[PDB]
Formats: structure tokens, C-alpha cells, sequence
RNA sequence: GUGGCGUUCAGCCACCCGAGAUUGAGCAAUAACAGGUCUGUGAUGCCCUUAGAUGUCCGGGGCUGCACGCGCGCUACACUGACUGGCUCAGCGUGUGCCUACCCUACGCCGGCAGGCGCGGGUAACCCGUUGAACCCCAUUCGUGAUGGGGAUCGGGGAUUGCAAUUAUUCCCCAUGAACGAGGAAUUCCCAGUAAGUGCGGGUCAUAAGCUUGCGUUGAUUAAGUCCCUGCCCUUUGUACACACCGCC
RNA sequence: AAGGGCACCACCAGGAGUGGAGCCUGCGGCUUAAUUUGACCAACACGGGAAACCUCACCCGGCCCGGACACGGACAGGAUUGACAGAUUGAUAGCUCUUUCUCGAUUCCGUGGGUGGUGGUGCAUGGCCGUUCUUAGUUGGUGGAGCGAUUUGUCUGGUUAAUU
């Protein structure tokens, strides 16, 4: 009954609508935009990210500093 | 031909008596040397607790004990016709082991 | 219960084998001691069975900090339709011995 | 959770993990033989165990 | 072979092995007029019968509830597979030990009588 | 058994012979109690609370804080003693643990001490262990002085347990040297291996006993009675009491 | 009130004391964000309660769901699960916030309804214990006495630790 804050709300995530991590070209182009992760679980598998710098793989964790 | 040590404890002497002394004449009938019923001291284990579920009362304890017989045999028999002379009193309460000879 | 897919079927697939199994009650285990192959802790297995349990598939009993369970007929035909198993394999508590 | 810190604090030596195997309470326990049971439920299973009150 | 064990140890937890079992079928065999166990320990196969009243129902259908019975206490106590077995004997004289028949008032009074 | 008293009944007292002529406990009726426990319980009824939870976890704190009052204790007020050295005897009992990590420890070497590092034995009448326990005993110093009695308070240092020791875990060392000269009104236990002195186990225990539960050890004074005090049992009797004298009025 | 008998939780005869001092510890009181709470001969080194953490309730903060199942939505055009870095935080709680990756139907969002609770009431109870009460006491059947509640048996006396 003490109030300080009233709420800490949870996180929501931001629920992006489809996947369309490639491109498509001249009837036909394989062409990837994220880093892949080189690790043994997903190699070739799922991708790294791109933040304002870095990239990084949701699932091992490891992030390389682009400097 | 071997020296062979049977071990048997319980903890009714009554129970006990009866098995120990089945070993003994089973084994004068089938002839062999026999060294004696050897008696070790007792063990007895005595919990004492407070007697009450709360704390409130006239402080009465409560002892509770239990005595361990152990009783053992020596024999000079083989390792073969010991086997029908220990399988024929299990009698539950006594848990006869027989150890090795030659240790 | 968040409980992974493959942590899920492990244990029914123990839980259809033998129609019984044996959990202690503490949620603080690293694994089941039972179990202990596919990373399944004692958590993951409290908390199957008191979904069968109000699904009517089980039959609890509780002795002094362990569960014991029992599969029901409900819970036989059931786990021939999870588990995917063909109309004939039983558990072994109907037929081991005479 | 999260597990780092869910049950982090060290359940070793102390009475915070030592439980009776019958009711799971941690006061009133009698270790002594491999017991490991509270003061009252020993009382229970007394003469089941096997110990008698002679004197 | 594993591991040695005290006497004074070992008296206790075998005593503490049929205090647990005595209670658990308390549980299960419940409405069985049960009246309690005899644990017979040797160094193979150790069989444990039960003294119910009514031996239809520990022998379930075709014998179900005798072989999921076995089956729970082999995988709590640390037996290895297909050692231990249950039996169900039954006693004489129904009404002359008192752990059948509290049980037996206690269906009398949960049934709704008197 | 013998003698004595007794209705010569039930029995009692003395005595002989004997290990012993009443060893200590355990269990324990009927009828009760608004006695204690929902904080022993997956014993439990109703009620309350349930996701910003009274569920559960984590981090920190508290349960130990202090003008004071009271209860159980420990150490004392010393010479029937402290001190130092030598000598010399016990009995109960525990010991590596399903989860569970945490066992009792011999011996050898390093350190003043607490302790450390190596090598073993013991799941135990097997090893610790012949449990070299203390008081006591024998010899020295002390000398009636708040003294070499008493060891509270307090500073600095050294180790051990642990994830962590500060609000000091315990232990060791060197210092600090407080009241206390045998206790007011009261009042508590106890009669034989008993009181009391004196140490050792067990429980709690990672660390640990001024507690308790057991064990030996040295070992008495007094008493073999009574109903005066505090109560209890039976009978007669009185009652306006029955919530029963903390009554009623 | 009278007559019997009894007990070192009563006394006599005594012994060691306690009450005094210092400290140990348990309660009341005060204080405190909290100093969690039970009990007042038969409470007060009692709850086997010697609490550094844990125990732990209590205090100040911060996660977590360990909210079964049913129903309706939401949804493979991904329901939702984790997480490195900066900031943020007591903290290597992705706890929130930026940032995007990852997970794959297990969850999520509501209506019901569980479930948990060292929460309340021991004056709603079980069980267990203590005490009345360590003394010798208590009850039926049949018969007798009574209108009856009840009484005799279960006793004048002697005896015994004892309705022996
Ligand atoms: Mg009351
Ligand atoms: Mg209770
Ligand atoms: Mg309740
Ligand atoms: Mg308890
Ligand atoms: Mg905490
Ligand atoms: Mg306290
Ligand atoms: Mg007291
Ligand atoms: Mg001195
Ligand atoms: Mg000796
Ligand atoms: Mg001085
Ligand atoms: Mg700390
Ligand atoms: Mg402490
Ligand atoms: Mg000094
Ligand atoms: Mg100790
Ligand atoms: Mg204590
Ligand atoms: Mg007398
Ligand atoms: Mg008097
Ligand atoms: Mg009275
Ligand atoms: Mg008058
Ligand atoms: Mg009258
Ligand atoms: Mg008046
Ligand atoms: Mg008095
Ligand atoms: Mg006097
Ligand atoms: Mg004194
Ligand atoms: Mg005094
Ligand atoms: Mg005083
Ligand atoms: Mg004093
Ligand atoms: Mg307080
Ligand atoms: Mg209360
Ligand atoms: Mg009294
Ligand atoms: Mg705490
Ligand atoms: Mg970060
Ligand atoms: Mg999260
Ligand atoms: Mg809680
Ligand atoms: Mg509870
Ligand atoms: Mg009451
Ligand atoms: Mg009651
Ligand atoms: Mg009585
Ligand atoms: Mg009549
Ligand atoms: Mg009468
Ligand atoms: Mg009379
Ligand atoms: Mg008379
Ligand atoms: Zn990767
Ligand atoms: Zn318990």
C-alpha cells in the first residue's frame, strides 16, 4: 500500500509482420542481408543481426564488435 | 576346504536362537569342526526426544531404544555344502552373511 | 507450462512404457533421477502429470514427499493417439507375466 | 527464474537443507542413525522402525 | 559391492523401508481392510506380501493393480527391474485385527451412515 | 527358617544364613479441561489471500537492539586454596551420511599456540583405544593483602569453518584486572552409592555448549518420624454453594 | 467441623543452595522500518528455538508462475520463448528501455475454476501431550432398599505402599 511507482509494466513485444530477410532479382537472385553465424549448431542456419555497429546471433549469443 | 565366517544379527534374541542353533547341529550332522557360537556385545541406540508436539507441558522425555544382537559362526567346510546348510532358515528378522575365508 | 516439445514426449513415452512412474516432490532438481538422459528435470515431470491428472488420464497418490501415478484406460487410449503408437502396443503393467 | 539466481543461494551445510523425509519440515530433526526425520514424526513410525521404550 | 553400510545404519534404514511402504498401502489399499505388511529380505528376489481382506481388488483386472504395484516400488526405492513381487494373502478372522476395521467404521461413517 | 506381639487371622518387628530380606525406572483406569499445539504433518472444517499476491525466490536488515523488573543457570568471594611440576585410575557411547557436500582419527614432520602439510587404519568388541578424563593424591612457590582469590570489561595480533564473520562464530597469544569478603524478605531440591564435588559422551553441529539427555568418578551430614505448614485419599457431619469458597451474598 | 491414614513436588532433623555480585540465557517493558510469534503449581536454557546466510514467518526492495483444466478469441502472413551489448539496476534480474536477432504452437489474452500459504480461529476438530492425580481409584449384570434423583455391593474393625 506504500505506491512509489504504481507499475512496472511488462515488455511487449514489437510483433513484426513477415520475414523477408533476402531479396529477389532479374526472375531469380539469391542474395542473403544479415551475417550468418559461423558456429557448429547453426552454421549456414540462422543469422546474426545488425544493430547500429555489430552483429550478432540470437541463439549462441556470441556478438562480434564491428569497430 | 576353506575358513569360512557366517555373520548373523537381528534384533529379537528369541528369533535369533532358534536360526544360531540351527546352523550349529546342521553342521555337527554333516560333520565338520565347528568353533562355537561367539556372542559380540550388544548394540543398543537410544533416541531420546521431548515427548510433546508444542513446546508446552512438564518436560517429560520420551527414550526409545533398540538392541542389535550379532552372533557369529566359524566353519572349516568347503565353499558347496555350506550353501543348502545357510538356505534353509531365512526366519526374517535374522539377516545371516556369510563373508569369505580367506581375506 | 513452457516445457519444450521434445522434454514433453520423453516422459509419455516412459509414462506409456511402464503404466506407472515415480516422481519426488521438490521442484529444486537438476534432473529426474529416473530420466537423466534427455536433460528432463524433476520440475518438467511434476507438472505433466497434474495436467493428466485433471484431464483424467492419471491417478495420483501421494506417500510422504513422493508422487506415484497410474495410467487409467482413458489415459491408454490417449497416449496411442499422442504419442502416435499403432493400435496394439499396451503398457506393461496389462501384460509382462501370465 | 531465471536459473542463474532462482535457487542460487547454497543449499549445503544448515538446517535450510536438511528436511524430514516424511513431512519436509525443517525444524525439530533427528539426524542421528540416518533417521532424518522431525521430532513428531518419529514418534509416529517409532515402533515401526523398530525401537522400543523399555525404560 | 558398491558401497559398505553400519550395522547401526542399516537396522534403521531397513526399518524406515516397511515404516514408508506400510503407509503408501495404507494409501492405495486403503478400502482393502489392509492390516499391514511382512517384508521377507533375502539377497535375491524379495517378496513382500499384503494382508488385505479383500484380495479381489489388490488383484486388479487380470491382476492390474498388483503389477502396477510392483512396478512403483522398483522405480522409488532403487530395486533393479524384475526383482521385488508382491503377493496379497488374506487374513482369518477379519474381525479380530483393528487395521481392517477402523477402516471398515471409516466406510460406514463416509458412506453417509450413522 | 527362628523368636516376639496380634482375634493367634491377614500381618508386623527383630534375628540367623545368605550376593540380596523394600535396586531403579517402563506401562498405567474411569470421568474431565474451552489446558498447549492449525508454527510437526499431502490431519483438517469454515474464513481470508491469490500475480503490484499473505505463493515462491534473490539481495540487505531484524529476531542479539537497552533507563528498568523477574525466572533457570555458570564462575566466584580463596590457605579444607590458587600456582607449577610429577604421579595415576573410568564408564556410557558415536564415527565416512539415498538425496547430502558435512566421519572418528593413529603416526611422522613444520609452528610458541590455535593450527598446517603428508601418510594410513576404521562402515567398527577389529581402527581412534588399554578411551593414559577431571576432582583426588605427592612435591614446590605463595601467605590473610581485593593477594599469585576472582576474570568481567577492553586494545593489538595469529589461525580455523564458510558464498560471506562488521552488530565481534569459535579458538589461541600478549596485555587491561571491574564488582564479589559467603548474601535482606522470601524460597527450591534431597534421605544411600543418594546430596554435593568432578570430568566424559550423545542431542543441536559447516563452525560450536554456561543448555539438556546419559555416563562414570570421589562420596557424606541428618532422619526410619509427624500431620504443625502446603496439599492429597476415605468416612461421619453442616450448607442459602453447583459458573461449585476466585462460590453466594 | 470431627475421627482415620498419606507424600522431602509437605514439614521436622539437616545437607547443597537460590534470592546478593559478574557474566550466560529465556520472558515482560521500552525503543525500532522490523526488533515475527506461541505459552503467564500445569508460562519464563520451553517450542528439542545454541537464528551470521539458509532456516524465517517479520522489515526494505527486486525477479519468477511453479495460474491445472474447460470455454471463447488470437494466430504458421509466427501464438509466443530466450538473449549479447550500451544505458538501467544492490546485481552478469533482457527487470524495464533502445536495438534487432532468436524460439515454433508447448504458450498468450479473457471468462470460470483450481492451486499454494510457518495467513486467521486450539473456543469448529482429529491426533499427540501435559494436568486434575502418583494418590488408589472407577463400573456393569442380577437381587435388596426407595415415589424418585440415587444407594447397598464398593464395609464396623484389624491390616497393607495399595478398595492389599
Ligand atoms: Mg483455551
Ligand atoms: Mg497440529
Ligand atoms: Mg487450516
Ligand atoms: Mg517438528
Ligand atoms: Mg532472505
Ligand atoms: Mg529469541
Ligand atoms: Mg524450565
Ligand atoms: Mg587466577
Ligand atoms: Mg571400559
Ligand atoms: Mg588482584
Ligand atoms: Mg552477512
Ligand atoms: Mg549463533
Ligand atoms: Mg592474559
Ligand atoms: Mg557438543
Ligand atoms: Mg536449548
Ligand atoms: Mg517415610
Ligand atoms: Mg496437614
Ligand atoms: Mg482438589
Ligand atoms: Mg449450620
Ligand atoms: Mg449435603
Ligand atoms: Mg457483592
Ligand atoms: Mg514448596
Ligand atoms: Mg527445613
Ligand atoms: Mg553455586
Ligand atoms: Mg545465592
Ligand atoms: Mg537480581
Ligand atoms: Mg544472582
Ligand atoms: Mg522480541
Ligand atoms: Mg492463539
Ligand atoms: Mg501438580
Ligand atoms: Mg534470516
Ligand atoms: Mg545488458
Ligand atoms: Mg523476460
Ligand atoms: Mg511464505
Ligand atoms: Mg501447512
Ligand atoms: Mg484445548
Ligand atoms: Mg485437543
Ligand atoms: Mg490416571
Ligand atoms: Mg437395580
Ligand atoms: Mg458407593
Ligand atoms: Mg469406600
Ligand atoms: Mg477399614
Ligand atoms: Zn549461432
Ligand atoms: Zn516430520
Amino acid at each position: 500500500y506504500t505506491t512509489p511507482k504504481k507499475n512496472k509494466h511488462k515488455r511487449k513485444k514489437v510483433k513484426l509482420a513477415v520475414l523477408k530477410y533476402y531479396k529477389v532479382d532479374e526472375n531469380g537472385k539469391i542474395s542473403r542481408l544479415r551475417r550468418e553465424c559461423p558456429s557448429d549448431e547453426c552454421g549456414a542456419g540462422v543469422f546474426m543481426a545488425s544493430h547500429f555497429d555489430r552483429h550478432y546471433c540470437g541463439k549462441c549469443c556470441l556478438t562480434y564488435c564491428f569497430n | 576346504i576353506h575358513r569360512i565366517r557366517i555373520t548373523l544379527t537381528s534384533r529379537n534374541v528369541k528369533s535369533l536362537e532358534k536360526v544360531c542353533a540351527d546352523l550349529i547341529r546342521g553342521a555337527k550332522e554333516k560333520n565338520l569342526k565347528v568353533k562355537g557360537p561367539v556372542r559380540m556385545p550388544t548394540k543398543t541406540l537410544r533416541i531420546t526426544t521431548r515427548k510433546t508436539p508444542c513446546g508446552e507441558g512438564s518436560k517429560t522425555w520420551d527414550r526409545f531404544q533398540m538392541r542389535i544382537h550379532k552372533r557369529l559362526i566359524d566353519l572349516h567346510s568347503p565353499s558347496e555344502i555350506v550353501k543348502q546348510i545357510t538356505s534353509i532358515s531365512i526366519e526374517p528378522g535374522v539377516e545371516v552373511e556369510v563373508t569369505i575365508a580367506d581375506a | 507450462m513452457l516445457m519444450p516439445k521434445k522434454n514433453r514426449i520423453a516422459i509419455y513415452e516412459l509414462l506409456f512404457k511402464e503404466g506407472v512412474m515415480v516422481a519426488k516432490k521438490d521442484v529444486h532438481m537438476p534432473k529426474h533421477p529416473e530420466l537423466a538422459d534427455k536433460n528432463v528435470p524433476n520440475l518438467h515431470v511434476m507438472k505433466a502429470m497434474q495436467s493428466l491428472k485433471s484431464r483424467g488420464y492419471v491417478k495420483e497418490q501421494f506417500a510422504w514427499r513422493h508422487f506415484y501415478w497410474y495410467l487409467t484406460n482413458e489415459g491408454i487410449q490417449y497416449l496411442r493417439d499422442y504419442l502416435h503408437l499403432p493400435p496394439e502396443i499396451v503398457p506393461a503393467t496389462l501384460r509382462r507375466s501370465r | 527464474g531465471h536459473q542463474q539466481l532462482y535457487w542460487s543461494h547454497p543449499r549445503k551445510f544448515g538446517q535450510g537443507s536438511r528436511s524430514c523425509r516424511v513431512c519436509s519440515n525443517r525444524h525439530g530433526l533427528i539426524r542421528k542413525y540416518g533417521l532424518n526425520m522431525c521430532r513428531q514424526c518419529f514418534r509416529q513410525y517409532a515402533k515401526d522402525i523398530g525401537f522400543i521404550k523399555l525404560d | 559391492m558398491a558401497v559398505q553400510i553400519s550395522k547401526k545404519r542399516k537396522f534403521v534404514a531397513d526399518g524406515i523401508f516397511k515404516a514408508e511402504l506400510n503407509e503408501f498401502l495404507t494409501r492405495e489399499l486403503a478400502e482393502d481392510g489392509y492390516s499391514g505388511v511382512e517384508v521377507r529380505v533375502t539377497p535375491t528376489r524379495t517378496e513382500i506380501i499384503i494382508l488385505a481382506t479383500r484380495t479381489q481388488n489388490v488383484l486388479g483386472e487380470k491382476g492390474r493393480r498388483i503389477r502396477e504395484l510392483t512396478a512403483v516400488v522398483q522405480k522409488r526405492f532403487g530395486f533393479p527391474e524384475g526383482s521385488v513381487e508382491l503377493y496379497a494373502e488374506k487374513v482369518a478372522t477379519r474381525g479380530l485385527c483393528a487395521i481392517a476395521q477402523a477402516e471398515s467404521l471409516r466406510y460406514k461413517l463416509l458412506g453417509g451412515l450413522a
